């Protein structure tokens, strides 16, 4: 998270490729020769580029660092791409109640309705002697309520010597969901 | 004769002089110290801006723009700026509680600026709107 604004008399690096306000390239200089073109010509220095190992500095007038953002205003208006991913948790227990397994189980249709990654985590029940039989089934009773929105990322593991399962879940990816309602059309319609 | 805390009146004739200048004709220097930021304007008797400096307009991001260290910087660039416009002698207007309200007051001073005058101007209502309901942090 970064703006483009000026960073100020206050350089970290001592050497900077600093660029003009035109565009042109004026070359690796000292920090504090950096300062001395900022009062010479009242002008402030933006980052343009942090990626690059070189430090690339750009000095340009105050109505240069408006226009600049004021098009990456724009550009996320126009073409948003915001891909992250949250990640959630749930920590169930084998002899968790029905009534309380349909309450989580409706908070994740909302997760994955939003697109996030739900962690499932089940462990063996207070004073309850339980296999990986049983334990497993909850998963596909969970998903099943989820038949097309939802398909599993990671499959169910022993992460903890077997005393716990833990499954993620994921949306259904278009692609994917397409081929799901391919499927289902054919089971009944053509009968 | 001796000396008074009390700003002399324009109409009535006084003998107070600042590079032969008179009060009213002395530049003025607009503090708003908020809680997170604090900025800094610099204008003349009619009203001209000639300098402008901002915790913000200076490289601080966030929280360390109410901070006592921002405010000192955004008064020394902007006692640089109205300094090579012929400004030494100012009128302070402090407007605002922040961080920044003494420290900006030091940094005009650190750039070749003499304060004659401190002048407080905290927006006080005599109950007029509403403030935001208090809160459990």
């Amino acid at each position: 998270k970064t703006a483009f604004s000026n960073v100020g008399r206050k350089i970290s690096q001592r050497v900077i490729h600093l660029f003009d306000e035109k565009g042109n390239d004026l070359g690796n200089m000292h920090r504090a020769n950096v300062i001395r073109l900022m009062d010479e010509r009242d002008l402030r220095l933006v980052q343009r580029n942090t990626s690059t190992e070189p430090a690339e500095y750009q000095l340009m007038t105050g109505l240069q660092i408006l226009q600049e953002r004021q098009r990456l205003r724009e550009m996320e208006k126009a073409n948003p791409k915001t891909g992250p991913t949250l990640r959630k948790e749930l920590i169930l227990s084998s002899n968790i109640g029905q009534h309380d397994l349909d309450t989580k189980t409706k908070q994740i249709q909302q997760w994955i309705k939003k697109k996030h990654l739900v962690q499932i985590t089940i462990k063996k029940g207070k004073n309850v002697d339980v296999s990986e039989n049983e334990m497993e089934e909850i998963f596909h009773q969970i998903l099943q309520t989820m038949p097309g929105i939802a398909t599993f990322s990671s499959r169910p593991q022993a992460v903890q010597g077997g005393k716990a399962l833990m499954c993620v879940l994921r949306a259904l990816s278009k692609n994917e969901e397409k081929a799901y309602k391919e499927t289902q059309e054919t089971q009944e319609r053509d009968t | 004769t001796k000396f008074s805390i009390y700003p002399p009146i324009p109409g009535e004739e006084s003998s107070l002089r600042w590079a032969g200048k008179k009060f009213e004709e002395i530049p003025i220097a607009h503090i708003k110290a908020s809680h997170n930021n604090t900025q800094i304007q610099v204008v003349s008797a009619s009203n001209e801006p000639l300098a402008f400096a901002s915790c913000g307009t200076e490289g601080f991001r966030n929280a360390k723009k109410g901070t006592g260290i921002a405010a000192q910087t955004a008064g020394i660039a902007a006692a640089a700026r109205a300094k090579q416009k012929g400004v030494i002698h100012i009128r302070v207007v402090v407007k605002g509680l922040g961080p920044g309200r003494l420290s900006a007051m030091h940094g005009l001073i650190m750039g070749g600026l003499e304060v004659i005058s401190i002048t407080d101007n905290t927006p006080i209502p005599h109950n007029g709107c509403r403030p935001r309901k208090a809160r459990k942090l």
